[PDB]
RNA sequence: GGGAUGGCUUGUGGCGGCCAAGCGUUCAUAGCGACGUCGCUUUGAUCCUUCGAUGUCGGCUCUUCCUAUCAUACCGAAGCAGAAUUCGGUAAGCGUUGGAUUGUUCACCCACUAAUAGGGAACGUGAGCUGGGUUUAGACCGUCGUGAGACAGGUUAGUUUUACCCUACUGAUGAACUCGUCGCAAUGGUAAUUCAGCUUAGUACGAGAGGAACCGCUGAUUCAGAUAAUUGGUUUUU
RNA sequence: CGCGGGGUUAAGGUGCCGGAGUGGACGCUCAUCAGACACCACAAAAGGCGUUAGUACAUCUUGACAGCAGGACGGUGGCCAUGGAAGUCGGAAUCCGCUAAGGACUGUGUAACAACUCACCUGCCGAAUGUACUAGCCCUGAAAAUGGAUGGCGCUCAAGCGU
């Protein structure tokens, strides 16, 4: 018989399986769609998470209650030493991807 | 229009259904017993709860006998559970207290004892007009 | 209806033995009951059924009517 | 306020279709002969009770929405009698309340019988009997429902006349300029034409004098014959003149 | 706005500029639309649509036949009875229903179980059909009540039709004369199909040949009250 | 076992079971008129009578009131009163002269103000507690009607401190 | 029943050139070129006579015979388009808020664009792109009138229908709110 | 042909004439021939012809057929 | 020792009379008969008429499915002015709550809310936990019985106690292809939701009372995935 | 019905799974889950502007059916009623003239009129039509709840249906 009181299911099935990731370094599944009329640029970078701290921001958000006021916000610091470019990979399009 | 006011930032809700808080006005009531919170959503087993600036529905347990037989709208003006404002300040009052209003936000009483919160004062102009101290 | 994009549960055309046997039994019982009702039918029935006649679009219908006249005249003359 | 919040009154056949489609669609329909007899009884008892509850809600809405003539100011009571016959008004609402009560009695009787029914076939027959008797009772209400729906539309379009405020009542014979005066001093859209009885209902406009709101009532014309020979159109003006404490402006064309 | 304001708006400003064209085109598409409904609607909605279309076709045929025939009371009553709603009014002493379905004791009576043990006593019987208990009825004490005739199934009146006068009146039941299945059913007063009951016919105004008023007669039950929730009977005249 | 349910042909089915004479009816009507009520007498066995031919008829005011609505509808149907095919032109009035209309409006206003004052003399409220519904349960009233059906004598018990308060009319 | 032979004919004016190859019909006139692919319909084309196109179906059912009437009218409409043209006049009306209609020609795409503003006081700007080959002009003879003209009747009438459907009143009584843009005249340019 | 235009049965008083009108016209003309000295033919091409009523009224001794 | 009705059902009563297109019948003019109709089953009342457990349901947690749609989205119609709605269509994507009441068929009340829709997967017997139908042995009262005892009944207290197996499910390793780095993507899963406020605008509309919407802007509800700067909590940092 | 070899069949089959025909003849059918082992129920004298084959009655070069151009009139604003009411809110009557034909009116419309429209008639046109039934095949003719079944693939001048 039917469930007497409705409730949404616990957790999202979109993030299955809840297994360990196959690699320590994160994988860019998708890069931005390429427009050849734009100038050449890089789409990504790497860094190392160092920790978190607090800032005070002078907010300019018209319509918001905190407009023209100071807001305290949490931030994350990522240590980013420069990357070194060492290679070039070419990709072709096939009916298998 | 229902009792829930718009433009209210998220805060820690300190008063669930069943809480008894002080009455900060001179309407004759001494305390207010929360039976419902305006604008509360739907979730299984979750008690509805309100914070400072929220309109609740309350009954009077101590006070004048004429106020005992009705369900009054009330606005929470002070809470003891600590909450954070957008300037990073965590703060709390030394009691939980509210004032009886009508659905339009106008007060039943004519004076407020003690301070009121900035949230309640900003959301309800009659409370702001009847407050002596705003903290 | 949104049948093409979201079809429902299909209606099976595969029969079960139980339903086939039950349908056969009900059909046989209906045949017996209809025979009994025809045997006890009180509705009036004609001794001779009404003939449709000759179709109008038959091109030699008038010739057939002439032959019918000639046959009945010959029969009356012989009798 | 007015009478625009009266819900629409369906015809008898529409009422039957609405109630039976609610019963068909808002309740489960599949019950099996092999189930327990208490389960079968519960199924058919719920069908009968839900049908009666829908009928009661709709009839009660009709009764509670229409005005009570006995509770009105004498102007509105007399005007309502002029526009719709007061006997017919009370008779139609009385038939509605009587049908509502009879439908509840039928529901109680058949629920009591379904407590003792012993098979799915008997339960089904008793359910169908209850629903059919309710439908027969509703089908007997064909003329009152049509009349009440017409009355509802006219009541929704009636002007709001406050009987205890500052009011100017414009009266007189036809074709003397009553609607012309009302158009010249207010914003009301009461038509002006050269033929008699251009205005066939009361119209109201409003004005401000010394920061005070006044209401002005344009009326149909009145002819010179006694009250027994007056039709409903002239009797609207007679009702306004008799029951509204106002300043009367009697217009004459010399 | 007040009074007939949409009619006045139509008088002053007209309608939308494409209104007549759109109405004419929709009325022209009604034939295809009705065929599409006839072939594509499903279920109960389809059944109600087909039944209601059947009713339209019959009414249209009647109107057409009457228009073709444009170019072409029953019993004598006095003048004071003219224009009133009058009834149409249409040895072997056999009843109209000489035979009905027999009711077994298993169908008539259900076992009422008593006791607190898992195995229960079963001597009490409840009557599952409508009954007539007669006047001044007091139920037996529960320790000595074998036959239970529940109050919700007790009836006092019946809708009796007179075959000759063609009228139906609600009449009090006087007694149960003969239930055809069992004399025990007669004694319990069970009202099923084919049962002979005695009814009060005072409302019918029957006078005998000697001038006495006949207020008690016999009727036969013509329906199944356990299925209908009412008692229907025909007077035996 | 299914029995044979058959009604035999019989002349008794087509005769009158109970007849009464006009003199007997008149005597019973006189008994109706002279009947008086005594608390110290009880009814032991009712006499089977055609009481609709014996009891006094309804009062004429109720008899005319009970048919006034159907009379008004038969005289003036709903579709002729209001609606697109309505033919009603003359209203029904409680007055005949302008002077009577003035007096009628005065009395109507007085009665309207009196009813308003009576209603005035006579935040939403909290719900009535369910404890004050005790004694009105369907189970309790089923028990009561079972006891009434089973009992010959009914002892209605009254608190002496409040007899009419505890009386169950 | 299958009909052995069925035939329709299309007359062609003197200034028109018609070329049909594998049921792809090209019609040439003073006003330009129109093309239409009719390979979804079984038909045999021929030149029966000087200035007359013949259309025929062999061994066809009643439906296939009937389809030639549609083919005939379609080709006749292309011929009328390259000779006289097609013109749809639309009128926009309002009660309180004046409808503002602005017409531009996109140089990149070649299509006309119609921007509609202040439709019952709404703040959104409605934008309709015309079909290629349809010209839109604001009239100077009459008040609040647009004129859509072209060679393709389908392109002109569909552009007019898109303008008609973009200005739809929603959630209001349409006996009362009469604002909109409506097709008021249909005809030929010449 | 299941797909067909539904024919409107008219609930109006006047029916189609038929061959009875043709025979009545024949008999009326052939009965008016021997009573008159002259038979003119007149034409009214692309005209409203509601003024033939007034012509018939004016020429009350003559007989006009417009069939 | 033996056991543990089902391509059912759904929305429109029964009996009696009449009419009836048609079906039959036309050496008998009977009989069947849809659509209908007519009889039985308070001037908006009364509140001083609640009519029998042999049949048992629940609650918690949690998942999924149906659509017979309560809300949210789009659409058709209505004196639908506006506002608020009502009737209907497509639609199950997404939600569908918190309490009171056991001197009882626990069903109805109260409130919040966008809304507080209805069902199945058990109840066509049936090992998750735990309350009622419910019922071993102790005991009391009522009814019956001479009694043992039984029951119209009412009350109180009361023993079942796996998992380490196979499968399923959730995670975790892994042989063979030298080891490793960077990738591709078949297939499977899939995600957001609702409300309010500002502006539009006291504008369209309206006699008046009242009173919207599109574009634009800002928060909040429910859900989901992370995180620990800050604030609380936690302390064997013993 | 013993154990074997060869030959031939029955019921059922021959597009693939599967041995044997994408076999032959003439037709019918297009289904938003067709149909293929149906007869019973749903279910009716049922609903279809699906598609064919028929039966009956009827119109038609004296011009049918569809249209387009025009007529659609006079007694008369017929009687009663209505504040008003003229074919068109109602009640009841519903005739005559001129006629080629035209209702004491079929709808829209007006406060009432007006104006428009339909019935009916004429001109143009040009050859076949209309209506009601009958028989086939097709669609609808009620369905719940894990994902599934003409046995599966799949099949559309069939690999469906009749011979
Ligand atoms: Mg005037």
């Amino acid at each position: 018989s039917h469930r007497k009181y409705e409730a949404p299911r616990h957790g999202s099935l979109a993030f299955l399986p809840r297994k360990r990731a196959a690699r320590h370094r994160g994988r860019v599944k998708s890069f931005p769609k390429d427009d050849p009329k734009k100038p050449v640029h890089l789409t990504a970078a790497m860094g190392y998470k160092a920790g978190m701290t607090t800032i005070v921001r002078d907010l300019d958000r018209p319509g918001a209650k905190a407009h023209k006021k100071e807001v305290v916000e949490a931030v994350t610091i990522i240590d980013c030493p420069p990357m070194v470019v060492v290679g070039l990979v070419g990709y072709i399009e096939t009916p298998r991807g | 229009k229902r009792g829930a006011p718009g433009g209210k930032l998220k805060m820690t809700l300190g008063l669930p259904v069943g809480a008894i808080m002080n009455c900060a006005d001179n309407s004759g009531a001494r305390n207010l017993y929360i039976i419902a919170v305006k604008g509360a959503g739907a979730r299984l087993n979750r008690l509805p709860a309100g914070g400072v600036g929220d309109m609740v529905m309350a009954t009077v347990k101590k006070g004048k006998p004429e106020l005992r037989k009705k369900v009054h709208p009330a606005v929470i003006v002070r809470q003891a559970k600590p909450w954070k404002r957008f300037d990073g300040v965590f703060l709390y009052f030394e009691d939980n207290a509210g004032v009886i209003v009508n659905p339009k936000g106008e007060m039943k009483g004519s004076a407020i004892t003690g301070p009121v919160g900035k949230e309640a004062a900003e959301l309800w102009p009659r409370i702001a007009s009847n407050a002596g101290v705003v903290m | 209806a949104g049948t093409i994009n979201k079809p429902k549960k299909p209606t099976s055309k595969r029969k079960t033995t139980r339903l086939r046997a039950k349908i056969s039994k009900r059909a046989a019982e209906k045949k017996r009951k209809e025979r009994k009702l025809a045997r006890k039918n009180p509705e009036w029935r004609s001794k001779l059924k009404k003939d449709p006649g000759i179709p109008n679009l038959f091109p030699y219908k008038e010739r057939l009517l002439q032959q019918i006249e000639e046959e009945r005249i010959r029969r009356k003359e012989e009798l | 306020t007015g009478w625009k919040d009266i819900p629409p009154v369906p015809t008898a056949q529409e009422f039957i279709d609405i109630v039976l489609s609610r019963t068909q669609r808002r309740l489960p329909t599949q019950i099996r002969p092999g189930f327990k007899i208490s389960r079968i009884r519960a199924f058919y008892t719920r069908k009968v009770k839900f049908t009666q509850e829908t009928c009661s809600e709709k009839f009660g809405a009709i009764i509670s929405s229409f005005p009570v003539l006995s509770d009105q100011h004498p102007f509105h009571r007399d005007l309502m009698n002029i526009l719709y016959d007061a006997d017919h008004f009370k008779v139609a609402l009385g038939q509605i309340s009587t049908a509502k009560n009879l439908i509840e009695t039928i529901s109680r009787d058949y629920v009591r019988l379904l407590k003792y029914a012993q098979s799915l076939y008997q339960c089904k027959q008793l359910k169908r009997a209850a629903l059919g008797r309710m439908a027969t009772l509703i089908k007997r209400l064909k003329d009152p429902l049509i009349y009440l729906d017409q009355v509802r539309q006219h009541l929704a379009r009636l002007p709001d006349i406050n009987p205890t405020t500052r009011t100017l009542l414009v009266a007189g014979f036809p074709n003397v300029g009553k609607s012309s005066f009302v158009r010249s001093v207010t914003r009301a859209d009461t038509p002006v034409e050269p033929y008699a009885f251009t205005t066939k209902s009361l119209f109201v406009g409003h004005l401000d004098y010394k920061y005070l709101r006044y209401q002005v009532i344009d009326t149909p014309g009145i002819l010179d014959h006694p009250l027994e020979e007056m039709n409903t159109i002239e009797m609207q003006s007679v009702t306004a003149l008799a029951h509204l404490r106002a300043a009367v402006l009697y217009f004459m064309d010399i | 706005p007040q009074n007939e304001y949409i009619e006045r708006h139509r008088k002053l400003h007209g309608r939308r500029l494409d209104a007549e064209e759109r109405a004419r085109k929709k009325a022209a598409r009604e034939g295809h639309k009705n065929s599409e409904n006839a072939q594509n609607l499903r279920g109960l909605r389809a059944k109600l649509y087909a039944k209601q279309r059947h009713a339209q076709k019959i009414q249209m045929r009647k109107a057409i036949k009457q228009h073709e025939e444009r170019n072409v009371p029953s019993d004598p009553i006095p003048s004071y009875l003219l224009d009133r709603a009058n009834p149409t009014t249409a040895a072997r002493f056999s009843v109209p229903i000489p035979k009905v379905r027999g009711i077994s004791e298993e169908e008539m009576f259900k076992v009422v179980k008593t006791g607190k043990k898992t195995h229960k006593k079963g001597w009490k019987r409840i009557v599952t059909k409508p009954t007539f208990v007669g006047p001044d009825f007091t139920r037996r004490p529960v320790k000595y009540e074998r036959f239970i005739r529940p109050m919700g199934l007790r009836y006092k009146k019946a809708n009796v039709t007179h075959p000759t006068l063609n009228v139906t009146v609600q009449l009090p039941i006087l007694s149960v004369k003969k239930n055809p299945s069992n004399p025990l059913y007669t004694q319990l007063g069970v009202l099923t199909k084919g049962t002979i009951i005695e009814v009060n016919v005072s409302d019918l105004g029957i006078v005998t040949a000697s001038g006495k008023i006949a207020w008690g007669r016999y009727a036969q039950i013509t329906n199944n009250p356990e299925n209908d929730g009412c008692v229907n009977a025909v007077l035996l005249v | 076992e299914v029995p044979k349910a058959v009604i035999e042909p019989n002349r008794k089915w087509f005769t009158n079971t109970r007849v009464i004479s006009q003199d007997t009816l008149q005597s019973f009507r006189e008994a109706m008129a002279e009947k008086q009520k005594d608390p110290y007498t009880v009814l032991l066995k009712s006499n089977k009578l055609p009481m609709s031919l014996i009891r006094d008829g309804p009062k004429l005011e109720d008899g005319l009131k009970k048919h006034q609505a159907k009379m008004t509808i038969e005289r003036e149907p709903f579709s002729e009163t209001f609606g697109p095919k309505a033919q009603r032109k003359r209203p029904k009035l409680s007055f005949n002269t302008v002077d009577e209309l003035a007096g009628y409006s005065e009395q109507s206003l007085d009665s309207y103000h009196a009813r308003l004052e009576e209603k005035k003399l006579l935040s939403v409220a909290t719900a009535k507690e369910a404890i004050f519904n005790k004694g009105t349960s369907k189970r309790i009233w089923n028990e009561l009607y079972k006891v009434i059906d089973s009992s010959d004598v009914i002892l209605h018990v009254l608190d002496a401190r409040d007899p009419l308060g505890t009386r169950c009319r | 029943m299958r009909y052995i032979h069925s035939e329709e004919t299309i007359p062609v004016p003197e200034n028109v050139k018609v070329s049909i190859k594998s049921r792809l019909v090209t019609v040439e006139g003073p006003r330009g070129k129109l093309q239409k692919d009719l390979s979804h319909i079984a038909v045999n084309f021929s030149v029966v006579k000087k200035g007359v196109i013949g259309l025929e179906i062999h061994h066809g059912s009643r439906k296939d015979v009937a389809a030639l009437r549609t083919v005939r009218t379609i080709i006749n409409n292309m011929i009328i388009g390259v000779t006289k043209g097609f013109k749809y006049k639309m009128r926009y009306v309002y009660a309180h808020f004046p409808i503002n209609v602005n017409v531009e020609k996109n140089a990149e795409t070649g299509c006309y664009e119609v921007e509609i503003r202040n439709f019952i006081g709404e703040k959104i700007v409605r934008k309709v792109v015309m079909a290629p080959g349809v010209e839109v002009e604001i009239s100077k003879a009459q008040k609040d009138e647009l004129i859509l003209s072209g060679n393709s009747l389908e392109a002109v009438s569909q552009s007019a229908a898109d303008i008609q459907q973009i200005c739809k009143v929603r959630n209001k009584d349409i006996r009362k709110f009469l604002d909109g843009i409506y097709v008021s005249e249909k005809g030929n340019i010449v | 042909p299941k797909s067909k235009r539904a024919r409107v049965y008219h609930l109006t008083q006047v029916n189609k004439k038929g061959r009875e009108a043709k025979e009545r016209l024949f008999s009326n003309i052939r009965e008016t021939i021997p009573k008159y000295q002259h038979c003119f033919v007149f034409s009214v091409d692309n005209m409203r012809n509601n003024y033939l009523k007034d012509v018939r009224h004016e020429l009350n001794d003559c007989r006009i057929f417009f069939g």
